[PDB]
């Protein structure tokens, strides 16, 4: 069970209970998770990494706690941020393994075909991309790249239909190798056409779950 | 209905709401301390002509203040009183680079001016708008400067003549940043472009002052100093920048007026496809991402120090004996002797530049953080600790080797001036190095904010700035000797002779490593905020 | 007829013809503009404004050119951009009441309402927006605006399912006041829900058109 939260609770300005009585329960899987953008789903996600701490409930990813075991834990896991924000001074192909390096590695034989099909030019300085291609490279950064679990977090935001339509596949090739994923995604055709056993949270409780 | 020109005032009114508070204080900041700073200043350390008469001779007897600064032609109170605020128009150049470049680029670059041009509002409405609003703060930093001058017992028409050099001097460099910013899509660039001319510019002028002063009619800066305000004006250079301000203007929007407003006339250079051998962790990025900073400031405080090593010795044998000066250079700046009292002062504003330099390496820390690219970096395998560490080591590294290469410039300078530099090099690095226990705090003070209030990070700049006036204000005043302690500099020991206790240095050391580590402390177990 | 490009040819470096024998025609309605992020929506968008001068064919906006009469037709006409940062020293309220008397005039009561119904907060400064909250000042500052043309861009990019339900009732209250409406989404869902009589862009040309 790569994910297993009951219980996730959070008071943030003690103004904003952001998490009350959260549930999750993931197992190799593609798993859909839905909600507004104020219900804690970017909590959760920052909770699962060791950035925010908990104030109850039991968090397990990968077995260890995110907490403290947050560097050897790591090194398994992907990750997408909702806003991919970059570094102007370097080139793509310098940021696509600068992540991955700091990660759990690069995969070289993948990582040409990805650039090759995303149709990327990694010779560019990362200031002049549009916001489609800045995407390009963080989704090359984490589907080129050791990860037994993908946390992805609006993987597809300012991609034309032709590279969600290989977006998909590519994830579709992926959860056959036995690698988990999480999309949080809030455009849910693509959720529909992926993911099965959904999970619907409104404030900080889970309202509904299952296939 | 429409033209060209619609929108240039609300445009106008726009990027003055955007910069309301920038441009008062560096239009203010850039003004009102020319009579009652350095007018003043004379005054007080040059009271009578045959003082001001022994200056002008020790300025015209050095290179290098006749370089960093330009001539004297006559010892009048005015002319003397501002020679050295001649460094006023390379600053309102700077400004005035900088505000057409963020009001132009930097505006198109993150999208704004698309968003601005599919509004009501025409083809040079941007342009317009930030050329007037540069071309209006120029020539209200000049009003407001001769306005300042007047209030003085100088001279009427070199007050009016030195605020009109000083307009003309933002007006020439408005219209070089106006051209600069559309050459290329990147910012940075026609920053880069754009203070590369004013760099030249400076180069000419201060190679032709220092030599027969052909070369320094050929710089923009230069133009601004021949104008001769209190030395018999010559107010037809003045239409000699006004003809190149024109010509640039014009040729601005001439080039305007033949590109598209995403990018213009030059393509970026590409780059490199993989991230080397050395892009591999969080040092090897903010490497990458400090570099720049380190060559530059790295290059200003050796350029710096190297000014003061030749100012040294003939700085002996002219100042106002037994007046504030020979009775202040002792007591801030430790009693002695004369030239040795002084590297102390010179360092101890070499060592509160490095403080800055490091404010801003430690404060990228910051930038990063809420800029959205920590918690990138720290979704990885990366540790809390770790990261934090790579900004820390290169702030304090890059604030000790830009010390002590200012501090082996100056001892260089120093040496080849009297005779030997054997003699003269190791006392003067140790002066340098004997600063960084002071510098080196303000990065534990940025970095104890970054984890116990990361939104108060940035309050350590007034740190810094409060430092300083407790320096100024407070040591060439009567002011009480137990609130002069709150400040680090004060407590640098002065080495040569004796009196060299390094203990103040270990406290400092130890209270820098206390502050380091509560900041790494309260970092590791803190929530990453965005 | 809002909108009539028949014969729209560009080509930037002079080897990139980024358009071909472009056409689109427009009437009152919604429509929908389908192509990947290379094909050449930006820059037809970027030519409708007086932006971009083109090559060749005829480009009718509103009766008017759109180069010589750029300022003239602009006051109709509303734009949201595909990707803005907003200037991050002002306020939501104000960037929204700014970009308001630039495009001449807007109207109180429906911003109150739609204020009210993105749940926005117009005190904070724009650069402590999310990326969900600032896409909502594109929307209010375009939706309530006298503008007989909105010329959208991805509109709904980082609004979680409820805004984009909120953003489609918006749009179908618009199109009954006599407001014709570009959509150009990336997202085919919003699209199959909104509008009718799409059009499809392969590389220059239009290779599919019609309801
Ligand atoms: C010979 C051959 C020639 C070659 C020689 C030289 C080659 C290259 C030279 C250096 C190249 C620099 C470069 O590439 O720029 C990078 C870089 C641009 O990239 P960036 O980092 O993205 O820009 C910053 C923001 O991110 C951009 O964000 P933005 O666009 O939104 O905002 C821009 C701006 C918006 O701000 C504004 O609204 C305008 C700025 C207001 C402040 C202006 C300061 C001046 C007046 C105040 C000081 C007066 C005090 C005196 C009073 C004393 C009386 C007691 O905000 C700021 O950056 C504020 C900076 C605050 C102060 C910075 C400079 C300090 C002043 C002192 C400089 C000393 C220079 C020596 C002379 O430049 C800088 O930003 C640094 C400033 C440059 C200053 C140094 C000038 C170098 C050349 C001068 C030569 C003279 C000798
Ligand atoms: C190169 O950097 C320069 C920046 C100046 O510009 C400018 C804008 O910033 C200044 C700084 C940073 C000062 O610290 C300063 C100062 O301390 C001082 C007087 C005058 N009163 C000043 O005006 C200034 C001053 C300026 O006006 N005087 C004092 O009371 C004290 C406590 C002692 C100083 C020693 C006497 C005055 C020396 O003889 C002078 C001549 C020099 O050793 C230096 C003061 C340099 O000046 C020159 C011309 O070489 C100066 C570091």
């Amino acid at each position: 069970v790569p994910i297993e939260i009951r219980g996730l609770t959070k008071h943030f300005g003690s103004v904003r209970a952001l998490d009350g009585l959260d549930l999750t329960v993931r197992e190799g899987e593609v798993h859909g998770f839905l909600g507004p953008n104020g219900a804690g789903k970017s909590t959760t996600l920052r909770i699962l990494l060791g950035l925010v701490k908990a104030d109850g409930g039991s968090v397990r990813l990968l077995g260890g706690d995110p907490w403290t075991d947050a560097v050897d834990l790591h090194r398994h896991i992907a990750y997408v941020p909702g806003d991919v924000t970059l570094w102007p001074s370097l080139t793509g192909g310098e940021t696509i393994d600068l992540l991955a390096r700091m990660r759990g590695g690069i995969d070289n034989a993948r990582r040409a075909e990805l650039i090759e099909r995303f149709g990327l030019d990694p010779t560019k300085k990362a200031r002049t991309y549009s916001k489609g291609n800045r995407q390009k490279v963080s989704l090359i950064s984490a589907l080129s790249s050791h990860a037994t679990l993908l946390l992805l977090d609006e993987p597809s935001s300012g991609l034309d239909p032709l590279m969600e339509n290989v977006f998909q596949q590519c994830i579709g090739e992926a959860r056959q190798r036995g690698v988990t994923v999480l999309l949080s995604s809030h455009i849910l055709a693509e959720t529909e056409a992926l993911c099965e056993k959904v999970t619907i949270i409104r404030a900080g409780k889970t309202v509904e779950s299952g296939s | 209905r429409g033209s060209g020109f619609t929108g240039t005032l609300g445009l106008l009114r726009l990027y003055l709401r955007r910069d309301r508070v920038s441009l008062p204080l560096w239009v203010l900041l850039l003004s009102v301390p020319l009579a009652t700073v350095y007018i003043a200043s004379v005054e007080t350390v040059y009271p009578d002509r045959s003082a001001r008469a022994a200056a002008a001779a020790a300025i015209m007897a050095s290179p290098a203040q006749r370089a960093l600064y330009g001539p004297v032609y006559n010892d009048s109170l005015g002319a003397v009183g501002i020679w050295k605020a001649g460094m006023f128009h390379t600053l309102i150049a700077v400004a005035v680079i900088l505000t057409v470049i963020r009001h132009t680029r930097a505006d198109e670059e993150s999208g704004r001016a698309e968003l601005i041009d599919s509004t009501v509002v025409g083809r040079y409405a941007n342009l317009t708008g930030a050329l007037l609003l540069s071309f209006g703060a120029s020539i209200a930093t000049g009003a407001i400067g001769a306005l300042g001058l007047l209030a003085t017992d100088v001279a009427p028409a070199g007050s009016v003549a030195f605020g009109v050099a000083l307009a003309a001097s933002g007006m020439v460099f408005t219209a070089v940043a106006a051209v600069a910013a559309q050459l290329s899509p990147s910012a940075r660039f026609t920053r880069a472009v754009a203070f590369a001319v004013l760099g030249t510019a400076f180069a000419l002028r201060a190679i032709g002052d220092a030599g027969s002063g052909t070369l320094s009619w050929c710089s923009p800066l230069g133009w601004s100093l021949q104008v001769r305000p209190y030395a018999g004006e010559r107010w037809w250079v003045l239409l000699l920048s006004l003809a190149t301000a024109a010509v640039l203007t014009v040729l601005a929007y001439r080039l305007r007026a033949g590109r598209d407003v995403g990018a213009g006339l030059i393509a970026e250079r590409p780059g490199a496809g993989t991230a080397g051998p050395m892009l591999s962790e969080p040092f090897g990025l903010a490497w990458r991402l400090n570099r720049g900073s380190l060559l530059l400031w790295t290059v200003g405080l050796c350029l710096y120090g190297l000014v003061m090593g030749s100012v040294v010795h003939g700085i002996g044998d002219q100042l106002g004996d037994n007046t504030a000066v020979r009775d202040i250079v002792t007591r801030m700046g430790g009693t002695g002797a004369l030239e040795q009292a002084f590297l102390a002062l010179a360092f101890t504003m070499i060592g509160m530049v490095a403080a800055a330099f490091a404010v801003s390496l430690t404060l990228r820390l910051h930038q990063e953080e809420t800029g959205l690219r920590a918690e990138t970096l720290l979704a990885g395998a990366v540790s809390r600790t770790h990261w934090l560490a790579s900004h820390l080591a290169m702030a304090l590294a890059g604030s000790a080797v830009a010390t002590l290469i200012s501090g082996v410039a100056a001892g260089l300078a120093y040496g080849m001036t009297v005779g030997d530099v054997g003699g003269k090099l190791p006392t003067v690095v140790g002066t340098a190095a004997v600063q960084l226990p002071a510098v080196w705090l303000l990065s534990a003070v940025t970095v104890g904010l970054f984890g116990l209030a990361p939104r108060f990070t940035p309050v350590a700049w007034g740190v810094l700035v409060g430092f300083i006036a407790l320096y100024l204000l407070g040591s060439l005043a009567g002011f009480p000797q137990m609130l002069l302690n709150l400040e680090p500099f004060a407590h640098i020991p002065r080495v040569g002779g004796g009196d060299f206790t390094a203990v103040p240095l270990l406290w400092l050391l130890a209270i820098d490593a206390a502050l380091i580590t509560l900041g790494a402390m309260a970092f590791r177990r803190r929530d990453v905020r965005c």
